[PDB]
């Protein structure tokens, strides 16, 4: 304690200063984990020193910690630590900026594509990027040990300016490196735009109505006194792109997107239920505005109804916690809640209540022109040859879902890859016997996916969505139209 | 570098003289009678007196045998010479004779040898120097162990010497810092390569690395089962590059006295700081830094925090590398993983069959083996062994050879010492005994190794092999095409078919073809990890699969989950869903950067949870049919290797007859045939046995025992017990599911 | 720790010494059992002394524990205690040898059947047999307390050589004596012969083939390629002779037998 007292006293007499306390949780953990007696004395001494800052001087104390729940709650009253600032994991643009900063000194040959490296490093933090740059530089130095004379004393100057770091070194450094974030929730603005979705214009209008106007011109809502809808529930056939609409609207509104899938929900059934849901809602509120997304909302009842009857209690745990922390929420911190499900009959009726998720939007199976739109969407990043009629393929595939069309699109490219590699292997079989006998100059065959690839992909295919499911949804829609 | 100098024979026989050439002599600015420092191999120093010689070449240095032994070099080696003008006159030295030089002398060494040699000699000496003294009739060898000042001193008339003490041994046990180069490690090629790659530069050339301005590594973790030879790796690296290996033991640091433990650790770090590029080895790290919640007292927390502070206090300073050894990666306090502290993790695994053969070949060097040792099978029948077990095995084999020989009433006059090992050898029976009386220590550890089953072992199934080599071989060998064209490779394949058709054979075959590690998670373990431990086990198995890339993770009997779920209990359903959900969550967290391939196999596909069958997860479904015609012939030939196949007969008709038979039935038939043959052989042997007892001296000549007559009749009697493993209706269900798949 | 260090340094000088750490589990128990700090210091002192034992004058350390899962797991690394030898409860014959060792001086009467007592008593260890013999001797000597009872000079050997301990005293001592082993898994050679059973002529052949041959002629099995069978499953009407078959084959093959019940 003498060291702590001396530290604050010394900072007192040396002008406006900043005191930084690193690893706060290592000295002030929760009182339940405080086992000895010395730590209680240390924490109390720290609290008294903090509360003794009445006037004194212009001293600002900053502290760093990992788990905001790991700190003693006594260090949250007013006068003590009160302001909360969160430093999140950088996104793709942040990673590119970090890489640009850390590579200022080195000389890079005109073949490196920092954008690709940024896109290929999800799950890293700043320190890992710095280590990656360091390892790439060391590899580049080691590869060229001949030029630099190791000899017995200091290096020369032109030799260092002669070294260049190439893309191969970056890839090699990437291969031998493990990230550190991985199992962390990602909060990032998605990159999908409107043009990526085929059809669904009325649903786009409705979503734009229910998200944009209350935030675009809140003054009119204040003047007229409307309470905007808190939640919207999507329901329809599986694999028609509900997540795509969620991501697209999040991008267009330019807000954070937090996704919770069914696996996480079912894992947080058993045991840790209250803490996880509370933390998720707290994180959502902190990074407002955001479009919180719940996927596979029906997994509760899907697993509850069986031959077990033991997962129902934790299922009620999750649903009850969601309701409790959703109804008692402030919409001033804009948090738009969206849920998606493909089994709407079994969903608990308590959710479909005013104040909770109320609006219901039906997502139909893309039909006619929507097929052309989606095939245009999926053939924006693939060198398809200009000899295939997308119109006939669209008009042949009545009763098909988006996932099926994406599978059909990728199957033909698989055929193209196998054909190209077979041709290259055959070629290597030929010209390894005749040494460099090519009067005509031919490069690697240009991507030339022709009609037969798509014809063969079409021959062996699927019809994922069943016909009875369509009439089941239609009956449910009519029941909602009439009974309610 | 005008310091490197090849060695050469000397002209004069004086111990402390080396002959130098005049051009170098003027180049290096040396004078008559000066003293220089000689540095050789294995971190050995020497002090000498420079003498001129025109005969010696510039590149060659004339030097005698005693200095060569002291520096531990030989002819044609390279020795660096440096001027040493700061020599300090000594005041007292201690000299002792070697053990094998004073046999039957019984006299005062001060006047007979020391006085004539040391008078007006002015010969500098250093610690570790071994020199020979010529006198009346014996070449006396002396060792100097203590001097003042150390280690540089010069014999002067105003000096005091002492030679009272027991005759010291040759070099006691100081072999570690001379032995254990790279010649004394086997079955650790990749890990040793990585250590050499990431440690050579900061230890060999410090100046260049300082000039560059790049942060060196500051910590390396070596985790593995005890006895796999981690401290030996550290010792070999330090002894090879040239450093100041300084070992710190866990238990001794722990229980020194109450609160003075951290003082010793701080003193160790301070000493290592001052003494040139050095390696600090902390052994049994978990013994002093366990998990924070595990710790109960307060001194342990103080020790852990002191270690953390001293670790973070290594900013620049010098070229010090800290290496630590631990048993389990999760047993270390997670605070010792931040960047700056231990960050690089290297895994030293259990040796494989080739590694075991290499270890055995290394250890059996002093022993003079007999011409009957075929260590291949001795290595391949010892699954679940580490280095220490193999060393103990060799020691016990030697002792058992002694037991089978004995000092037969041999009065121990110490005369029978050299002919002990130089008369003996080892035979199979000794090693078989030692294997029988052995205690493996690995047992339940997941094995990562390349399986040896090739494409020839399986029979037929051309299309399935084609599809697998399509989905596995292309993306790893030609990734440029996929990257340029812009596609995502598939991540999983699910095998479904009637039981006993050879799915694991196919998985091991593709693992062998790809030359990648293999990890098998069997059904019983998967069913075990329901009741509790539904997060941890999955976590470390996926982590181990990821870190040892490439590998083909295998999940067998995936339907067992819902098979045990359905019944009269209905209580493992929460356990079932939690296990499947950790599997799914970890699977979706995979990254395409690592070449980790997931394969799941099942025989009841109609029950599997549909959430698995989604894009990104296990998507492709491949159906394994029952073998037919050429497949049956191929599998019969594959099972027909053995040692005793004799000439035998055709196999076509056997394949023609059976229809509706899987691999299990054919292997069962093969085992039945051999069982019948062995029973016949043993009853014939017993017949011979009691006919010899009926008629003594009837077979004084050693008539040949019955040959391996694996006859047609024995096969026809044995396979008569032919069993239909699979029913018929299951084929219809599988084909209906397959037709449902196609649309 | 001073006592431990003094003991080791004293034992290392006397040449071929054999230290015996009695009751090891009392000072180096399982890790989670320990709560204070002196126990950790003592355990670490023992471990570092053991590691520091380097050749020396061939000092050998033996430690005696109760069950090989109570000691700290760190005392099994190579270099420390590595060879484990168990000492099981004596069974059948062993009790006979123990009794014949203890009943050495005493003059047993000709009607004493030590074999019968050995066969009857089970669940006893050496100490129990010694106490039983002592109690029998005292029971024998009390009923004839008319010998001197007054003489300060101890009893003359004359009358004391006229004590024939009979079967009655042994039975009385056996009656009022509580055993200690009791609930312990028994490893022994069952004494049932192939004559206790009468039928099952071909099942005998099947068991013979499955059991005896692999240990008799391993060479032909390893040459021909087969891996020998590892399990056999019996099934049939309840009762009959399954357990007798298992005991008989264990007897004939001359190997230990371990039984686990439902
Ligand atoms: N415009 C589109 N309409 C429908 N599906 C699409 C479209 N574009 C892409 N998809 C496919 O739909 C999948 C995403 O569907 P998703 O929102 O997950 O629906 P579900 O939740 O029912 O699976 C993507 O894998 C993509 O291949
Ligand atoms: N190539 C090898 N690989 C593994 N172990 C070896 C090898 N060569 C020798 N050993 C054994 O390793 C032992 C030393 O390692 P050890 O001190 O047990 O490491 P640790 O203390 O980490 O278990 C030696 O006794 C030696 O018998
Ligand atoms: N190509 C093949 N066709 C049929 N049987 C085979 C083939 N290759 C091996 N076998 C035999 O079939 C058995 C396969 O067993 P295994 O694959 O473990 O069962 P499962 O098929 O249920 O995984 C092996 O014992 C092997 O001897
Ligand atoms: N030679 C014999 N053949 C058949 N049964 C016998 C023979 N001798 C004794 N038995 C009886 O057979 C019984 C075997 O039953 P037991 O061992 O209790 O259970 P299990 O049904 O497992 O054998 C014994 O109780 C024994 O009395």
């Amino acid at each position: 304690e003498s060291n702590l007292r001396k530290a604050f006293e010394e900072a007192e007499k040396n002008a406006p200063a900043i005191i930084f306390i690193d690893e706060l949780d290592a000295i002030a953990p929760k009182r339940e984990k405080t086992h000895g007696e010395v730590e209680r004395r240390i924490v109390s001494q720290l609290l008294t020193l903090m509360d003794g800052l009445k006037q004194r001087a212009h001293v600002i104390v900053m502290a760093a910690t990992n788990r905001p729940n790991s700190i003693d709650p006594a260090l949250r009253r007013f006068g003590r630590f009160d302001r909360e600032v969160d430093i999140g994991i950088p996104d793709a643009t942040g990673r590119l900026e970090i890489l640009q900063i850390h590579t200022k000194n080195m000389k890079l040959a005109d073949d490196v594509d920092l954008e690709q490296v940024a896109n290929e490093t999800h799950g890293h933090v700043g320190a890992d990027l710095a280590a990656l740059c360091s390892e790439a530089a060391l590899q580049a130095i080691r590869k060229k040990m001949d030029l630099i004379d190791l000899e017995d004393e200091t290096i020369d100057a032109e030799v260092m300016n002669s070294l260049a770091v190439t893309m191969d070194d970056f890839r090699w450094a990437l291969s031998q490196s493990n990230p550190s974030a991985l199992r962390e929730t990602v909060v990032e603005v998605p990159q999908v735009t409107w043009e990526d979705i085929g059809g669904l214009e009325d649903v786009k209008r409705e979503l734009q109505e229910l998200v944009q106007y209350p935030v675009e011109h809140p003054d009119k809502f204040l003047k007229f006194g409307m309470t905007p809808s808190k939640g919207v529930l999507f329901y329809g056939p599986p694999g028609c792109g509900k997540t795509l609409l969620a991501k697209a609207i999040a991008n267009e509104c330019q807000a954070n997107f937090i996704s919770i899938k069914g696996p996480e929900l079912l894992t947080m059934w058993f045991g840790e239920s209250e803490a996880n849901v509370r933390e998720i809602f707290d994180k959502a509120r902190q990074a407002a505005p955001c479009v919180l997304f719940f996927d596979e909302l029906d997994s509760i009842a899907k697993a509850r109804g069986g031959n077990i009857g033991d997962g129902g209690g934790a299922a009620d745990r999750v649903i009850n916690q969601i309701l409790t922390e959703m109804d008692g929420m402030s919409t001033k911190k804009n948090v738009f809640i969206i849920g998606a499900t493909n089994r709407p009959d079994i969903i608990d009726p308590a959710i479909l209540r005013p104040g909770r998720l109320d609006q219901l939007i039906y997502i139909p199976l893309p039909d006619e022109k929507s097929r052309v739109a989606i095939l245009k969407a999926n053939l924006r990043k693939s060198p398809v040859a200009k000899d295939v009629d997308l119109e006939f393929l669209a008009k042949m595939t009545n009763g098909f879902s988006g996932a099926d069309l994406t599978e059909i699109c990728q199957r033909a490219c698989k055929l193209a890859i196998r054909e190209s590699i077979e041709s290259e292997i055959r070629r290597e079989r030929e010209r390894q016997t005749n040494p460099s006998a090519m009067e005509v100059e031919e490069d690697d065959p240009v991507p030339e996916i022709r009609r037969d690839h798509f014809e063969e992909a079409m021959r062996f295919a699927r019809r994922s969505v069943s016909d009875n499911d369509i009439r089941k949804y239609e009956m449910f829609a009519q029941t909602l139209q009439q009974s309610r | 570098r005008p310091n490197r100098l090849i060695v050469d024979e000397a002209i004069n026989e004086d111990n402390s003289v080396v002959s130098l050439s005049q051009p170098k002599m003027d180049e290096l600015q040396l004078f008559r009678g000066d003293t220089v420092l000689l540095k050789g191999k294995k971190r050995r120093e020497a002090v000498c007196i420079v003498l001129s010689d025109d005969t010696c070449s510039d590149e060659k240095i004339r030097m005698n045998r005693v200095v060569r032994n002291n520096l531990r070099v030989r002819l044609g080696d390279v020795i660096s010479i440096q001027p040493c003008p700061d020599v300090k006159y000594g005041k007292r030295i201690h000299v002792l004779p070697i053990d094998d030089t004073v046999e039957g002398i019984t006299g005062n060494l001060f006047e007979v040898y020391l006085k004539p040699y040391f008078l007006e000699a002015y010969r500098p000496i250093r610690k570790g120097d071994i020199f020979l003294v010529r006198g009346g009739m014996r070449a006396v060898e002396f060792k100097v162990v203590e001097t003042d000042p150390s280690p540089y001193c010069i014999v002067a008339p105003d000096t005091v010497i002492h030679c009272e003490g027991e005759p010291i041994k040759r070099e006691d046990e100081e072999e570690s810092l001379n032995e254990v180069g790279y010649d004394d490690i086997g079955g650790c090629r990749k890990q040793l390569a990585q250590i050499k790659e990431m440690v050579e530069l900061p230890l060999r050339h410090p100046a260049l690395f300082k000039a560059i301005g790049v942060k060196p590594p500051r910590g390396i973790l070596l985790y593995g089962p005890p006895g796999t030879g981690k401290t030996l790796i550290a010792r070999a690296v330090a002894n090879e590059t040239g450093a100041f290996f300084f070992l710190i033991n866990g238990p001794e640091i722990m229980s020194k006295l109450a609160g003075e433990s951290e003082s010793n650790l701080r003193k160790a770090f301070e000493e290592a700081e001052k003494n040139a590029p050095a390696i600090i080895f902390i052994d049994e790290l978990d013994a002093i830094a366990p998990k924070r919640e595990k710790t109960h007292g307060e001194v342990e927390r103080r020790i852990v925090s002191q270690l953390l502070t001293l670790m973070d206090g290594l900013k620049q300073r010098a070229h010090v590398i800290v290496m630590a050894a631990t048993n389990r990666p999760n047993s270390i306090d997670p605070a010792l993983r931040r960047f700056g502290r231990f960050d690089r993790e290297v895994d030293i695994g259990i040796p494989d069959a080739t590694g075991r053969l290499e270890i055995l070949q290394i250890h059996t060097k002093n022993m003079k083996l007999a011409d009957d040792v075929d260590l291949e099978q001795v290595a391949n029948e010892t699954h679940g062994h580490v280095g220490a077990d193999l060393a103990a095995l060799c020691s016990e084999a030697a002792l058992q050879a002694i037991r089978k020989k004995m000092d037969l009433i041999d009065l121990e006059d110490e005369t029978i010492d050299a002919e002990v090992m130089n008369s003996l050898a080892v035979t199979m029976d000794d090693f078989r005994w030692a294997l029988s009386q052995s205690n493996p220590s690995a047992l339940r550890e997941t094995v990562v190794e390349v399986p040896q089953v090739t494409w020839e072992d399986i029979g037929g199934l051309e299309d399935v092999k084609r599809e697998l080599q399509e989905l596995v071989q292309y993306p790893v060998e030609h990734p440029d095409k996929f990257l340029k064209f812009g596609m995502t490779p598939s991540k999983g394949v699910l095998f479904y078919g009637p039981p006993g058709c050879g799915k694991t054979l196919l998985a091991k075959a593709i693992a062998n073809e790809c030359q990648a590690n293999f990890i098998s998670i069997k059904g019983p373990e998967l069913l075990t990890m329901w009741f509790g431990e539904s997060e941890a086990n999955v976590r470390e198995i996926f982590d181990k699969a990821r870190q040892a890339a490439p590998c083909v993770l295998f999940f067998d009997e995936l339907d067992s989950i819902a098979k045990a779920r359905g019944g009269n209990i209905g209580d493992g359903g929460g356990a079932a869903d939690r296990v499947i959900n950790q599997i799914l969550t970890e699977m979706d967290g995979m990254s395409t950067k690592k070449n980790v391939f997931i394969i799941g196999a099942t025989n009841r596909p109609d029950i599997i949870d549909p959430a698995i069958l989604r894009p990104g997860r296990l998507d492709q479904l491949i159906y394994i049919p029952l073998p037919d015609e050429k497949s049956r012939v191929a599998i019969l030939k594959a099972n027909l290797r053995k040692s005793p196949v004799a000439k035998d007969v055709d196999l076509e008709f056997l394949a023609k007859m059976t229809n509706g038979f899987s691999g299990a039935d054919l292997t069962e038939i093969c085992q039945r045939a051999c069982k019948l043959a062995i029973r016949e052989s043993i009853e014939s042997e017993i017949r011979r046995e009691r006919e010899r007892q009926t008629n003594p001296s009837a077979m004084e000549v050693e008539e040949d025992d019955p040959v391996p007559e694996i006859r047609r009749d024995h096969f026809e009697e044995a396979m008569r017990f032919a069993r239909r493993s699979v029913s018929d209706n299951d084929i219809r269900k599988y084909e209906m599911f397959a037709q449902t798949l196609q649309q």
